[PDB]
């Protein structure tokens, strides 16, 4: 304990509030809902996207949002709790979305994140994949990628990976 | 073997207004040769940068000798550098045209209501696609004060929803002489012209001009004729120790854009790779980034050192000289 | 276990239940007879898995002492020579060294103040690094900003993997460019001298 | 119809629209008001990213409707 | 005197002016970092505004206006 001395001399004489503004102003699609375990603490919550259209149509995918104290300057850490067959999402549950890391700017909102997050399911892209096999099938065969995504959401094996059923009820 | 900043200066020299008036096929043949040289060049971004920056000054000064030549060049550049590069150029190109048209509309409007002493020709550019910069602190003494607010009238008549940021650093005007012995005529920068009614201390304040630039101006005024100290020729002239500054500037900006480019690339490759040794990383960053330029590896390394602190990648433990990707 | 609770109750401040104030931290150092700034106190803070300096959370203190199996200060002091001996064989000296980083900084920041990280280098890297003082002269001159985490971390591998005269050093290698900065600054002055160590 | 659009400054702007109008035009109206180039803009209407050459009647946008503006999105 | 003077100006977009886009606070109000305890306003050539504290930090990452990708410069 080095600087311990200095502190003593100075002894003798919420920053968000932003994520608050994000949440108040939040506008959710009919496909997306959010949950809070602790209504008092907004820096943690959950998001559920149920695509009504696309390959992932009729499916339930839940993401977790952890908002650091460096918000808006630091981006939220979000991960996909649902095991899914997607080029931009890995079995480890890491998400490849530009706004989440490099293209993040502190002019954005949780709303923004939600739109990009849904956008993955709307417009799945083989470019710079987290899952290479998924990106490869998406790349060469859309028919098979569709059949695959379906089998992945109803639950079943594709490869040696058992994909567990995520269907919305 | 010129090379790339100098090849750009070369092209400027070719396309600029000169006392010679180059014939068309000369222009075209030269330009074709320049592209031939350009294809051999390693760092093209510096070339593109200087070319654009100069092309700006040409267009804004009406100093192009041949318009169809410029147009042909931009054609050739688009063929090579692709659309994204020539987008800015092209918009610069058309924006000058609509600027000339708006200026003429103001000419038609100039001799009806209240014509005054100045024959007033202003060129206005987008917010915008033009590489220029905001003007310094200024004064705008005496008679010119009339035209400014006069100008600032009629836009409100056309579209009232726009704001004009005036570059006085790029603005020149003509003056004539009586008082001295032998008659001459002089074109001066508006900076030069504003000095005309004193000591540099109170002069700076009265003109509200920064002393740093003020000295740059008055040194070049003194080397022509006439801080606390008291004070077709033509006197508007580029300043020596300055405008070297803008070269440094330009090179800095190209360095920065190069950093962004590199970082992006290496992220791409790390994800693609998942893991790689330093050597292989550098190799790939190179072969991937070559067509635009060829980075000095201390730059590549400062980029890695940056993507470490931002937590894009980490060093594999126990393996020296090896990086792995994050999330 | 109640004994530990009473000792802790002697150290903690009345405002926070879990956090140990600085008045009590120097009390804690006084009873171990050491200096607050000592290497050993750092080793203790390392063993408690402390988050930051001058600051002991209840969980840190409690769990630290319980796996150190000490019911008192006097029982801790006797464990000090036990801790020092851990570094030697496969280490976990590295882990201690790297611990020092996040320990010494403020946990709102990714960097480390420059007058700091010198003090802790003169502490941990003392005797392991010859030109260490030269290094401190560097960046008191040529680099005025904070130390990056990876730079800190890698300085051990500098003090260990490469020679005193910096013969096997590569500037085209994987080192932090600040290490390269130092070496470039270094070789000129050191390549004309004969090491007696 | 006058549609409201939520910008990135944290406010809401009403703008003039015809249903036949292509949606890339609305981007330009938003540039005019908010000073953000139509080149980088993405319009989200109720959860989905609005197209460019497609029209506003293709999205069934009414005068009470609200648009969300966000920057470009890429998966990777 | 001047017979002929040709000048150069850039038309920039005029902006609503009301709200910091970083804190999503009001510009006249303190920035959110200062709200938890000198806080003033900064401008840009695009005519967008921010608190000093917000935009400075944004710049330390990258030199641009965050809203438009334009190079950042003060008034
Ligand atoms: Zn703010
Ligand atoms: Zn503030
Ligand atoms: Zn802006």
């Amino acid at each position: 304990m080095i600087k311990l001395f200095s502190l003593k001399q100075q002894k003798k004489e919420a920053a968000q509030l932003r994520i608050q503004k994000d949440i108040n102003e939040l506008n959710l699609p009919k496909t997306c809902d959010i949950s809070f375990s602790d209504p008092d603490d907004l820096l943690n919550f959950k998001l559920v996207i149920c695509p009504d259209e696309g390959f992932y149509k009729s499916g339930k995918f839940v993401f977790s949002f952890k908002v650091g104290q460096g918000y808006p300057h630091d981006p939220p850490k979000v991960k996909c709790e649902t095991m899914v067959y997607h080029p931009s999402i890995d079995l480890e549950g890491n998400v490849s979305l530009n706004i989440l890391r490099e293209d993040w700017k502190p002019v954005l909102t949780i709303n923004s994140i939600i739109y990009g997050l849904q956008y993955l399911f709307l417009e799945p892209n083989p470019e710079d994949p987290l899952n290479k096999e998924a990106a490869e099938v998406l790349q060469n065969n859309r028919r098979l990628f569709e059949q695959n995504v379906q089998r992945s959401m109803r639950g079943g094996y594709i490869g040696s990976t058992y994909f567990e059923r995520c269907l919305k009820h | 073997s010129k090379s790339p900043e100098e090849l750009a200066r070369y092209c400027d020299s070719l396309l600029k207004k000169s006392s010679k008036n180059p014939e068309e096929a000369e222009l075209e043949d030269t330009l074709n040769q320049v592209m031939e040289k350009f294809k051999k060049i390693e760092d093209k971004d510096v070339f593109q940068k200087f070319y654009a920056k100069m092309l700006a000054k040409r267009l804004v000064h009406q100093n192009s000798a041949s318009d169809d030549a410029e147009a042909s060049m931009i054609s050739k550049l688009k063929q090579a550098c692709g659309f994204e590069y020539t987008s800015k150029l092209q918009r610069m190109f058309q924006d000058i045209g609509v600027s000339k048209d708006l200026n003429e509309q103001f000419k038609k409007h100039l001799t009806n209501s209240e014509p005054l002493d100045l024959d007033f020709s202003i060129q206005v550019l987008s917010s915008g696609s033009w590489p220029f910069q905001q003007s310094c602190t200024f004064a705008l003494p005496s008679e010119l004060e009339r035209s400014y607010q006069r100008f600032t009238a009629f836009y409100a008549s056309r579209h009232s929803g726009r704001k004009l940021t005036w570059l006085y650093q790029l603005s020149k005007g003509e003056l004539v002489t009586n008082c001295f012995k032998n008659r001459y005529t002089l074109q001066a920068s508006t900076f030069q012209m504003a000095i005309l009614l004193y000591t540099v201390q109170q002069l700076t304040d009265s003109t509200q001009i920064k002393m740093d630039i003020l000295a740059q101006v008055l040194q070049i005024l003194l080397k022509s004729k006439l801080p606390d100290t008291l004070i077709r020729v033509n006197i508007n002239v580029p300043m020596k120790t300055e405008q070297k500054q803008e070269q440094e500037t330009t090179h800095k900006n190209i360095e920065e854009d190069r950093k962004l480019l590199i970082q992006a690339a290496i992220v791409r490759i790390m994800r693609m790779r998942k893991v790689l040794k330093h050597q292989q990383l550098l190799g790939e960053v190179l072969t991937q980034l070559s067509s635009r330029f060829k980075p000095r590896v201390p730059v590549i390394k400062k980029c890695i050192d940056i993507l470490i602190e931002k937590e894009y990648l980490e060093r594999v433990d126990g393996e020296k000289d090896t990086y792995s990707y994050l999330a | 276990r109640k004994k530990l609770e009473q000792l802790y109750n002697r150290y903690k401040d009345p405002q926070d239940e879990n956090k140990i104030g600085i008045d009590g931290i120097q009390q804690f150092c006084d009873d171990l007879a050491l200096d607050p700034a000592s290497i050993s106190v750092l080793i203790i803070a390392w063993k408690f898995r402390a988050a930051t300096q001058c600051e002991f959370s209840k969980q840190e203190f409690m769990d630290g002492m319980t796996e150190l199996g000490c019911d008192s200060i006097e029982k801790l002091k006797a464990q000090i020579p036990k801790m020092e001996q851990e570094l030697k064989e496969p280490g976990r000296f590295k882990d201690f060294y790297q611990f020092t980083f996040n320990f010494a900084k403020n946990p709102g920041q990714k960097g480390l103040d420059l007058e700091m990280a010198i003090a802790y280098w003169n502490l941990v890297l003392n005797g392991r690094f010859k030109f260490l003082d030269l290094w401190n002269k560097f960046l008191l001159e040529h680099h005025k900003r904070s130390i990056p985490k990876d730079t800190w971390n890698l300085l051990l591998d500098f003090s260990t993997m490469i020679a005193d005269d910096m013969s096997n050093y590569d500037e085209e290698g994987a080192w932090p460019v600040l290490i390269d900065d130092f070496v470039e600054f270094a070789r000129p002055q050191i390549a004309g001298t004969k090491s007696t160590t | 119809m006058l549609i409201k659009v939520k910008t990135l400054t944290g406010k809401e702007i009403e703008i003039d629209i015809e249903p036949t109008d292509k949606v890339e035009r609305i981007k330009e109206r938003v540039e005019e008001k908010e000073g953000i180039p139509p080149q980088q803009q993405r319009l989200i209407y109720s959860g989905k990213q609005m197209n460019d050459e497609k029209t506003a009647a293709d999205y069934k946008i009414l005068g009470g409707s609200v648009l969300h503006l966000v920057l470009a999105l890429r998966g990777g | 005197e001047v017979k002929k003077w040709n000048a150069v100006a850039l038309w920039a977009w005029d902006i609503v002016v009301d709200n910091c886009a970083i804190c999503r606070n009001h510009i006249m109000d303190l920035c959110i970092e200062c709200q938890a305890n000198e806080c003033t306003v900064a401008w840009g050539v695009c005519n967008h505004a921010f608190h000093f504290h917000c935009i400075s930090r944004w710049l330390k990452t990258r030199q641009v206006c965050p809203l438009d990708n334009r190079e950042w410069e003060f008034q």
